């Protein structure tokens, strides 16, 4: 999983394996 | 001051896609060891992302804008390559390109 | 060392428009952007006289405020309301070109333009 901390404390994920 | 095209690459191109909402996939190099991709680097022998790309406009390490260009044309077809097209970072490449190309579009003249 | 004259702001030999479009882009989109408490560097033309920046109307060849986008709403200019997009757009981008990416001034336009894009998300059909 990329995962990232966005502006705001917005979560963002995406299962790239 | 940097010429005119590779000056708008970074301030109007690069910054626009930097701060768009889908950027932060693409911010900094694909971390296959970290992601457990072990084939990524077989599949995609040329790897590219936008900090790259920033760092190599602030540097002034480009000689042209045709050089950044192919650069962000490597980062979208890497994703495009790798992920399956109906996968949610293959839809925000897309979008990402399309805003890529409308800039692009304007470039101004040397 | 002298200012220009601002940009136009009307057209010798039109027909006013009048649409739902150009109506929402001015009671709407020039109203809310106006209001903004970012919005008063980007009000009038850059007084680069004042502001003592002598490249300025070398580097910026399409000067572009909303004072002037504010008339040319008022006037006939436009014919359509992608014309008016097109000079907030070009408002934005003068600002990134002329300044360096981060400063406070670019940081404010950044703000200005997500509202307007928001904006224009939602203008009528
Ligand atoms: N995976």
């Amino acid at each position: 999983w990329k995962k990232a901390i966005l502006p705001g404390k917005i979560l963002k994920t995406l299962h790239i394996c | 001051r940097q010429t005119n095209q590779l000056q708008y690459l970074l301030r109007v191109v690069l910054k626009t896609l930097w701060k768009h909402q889908f950027a932060w996939p693409f911010q900094q190099p694909v971390d296959a060891v970290k992601l457990n991709l072990p084939d990524y680097y077989k599949i995609i022998k040329t790897p590219m992302d936008m900090g790259t790309i920033k760092k190599r406009l602030e540097n002034n390490y480009y000689w042209n804008a045709q050089e950044c260009i192919q650069d962000f044309n490597t980062m979208f077809t890497n994703c495009y390559i790798y992920n399956k097209p109906g996968d949610d970072i293959v839809l925000m490449a897309e979008a990402l390109e399309k805003l890529f190309l409308q800039k692009i579009n304007e470039l101004p003249t040397e």
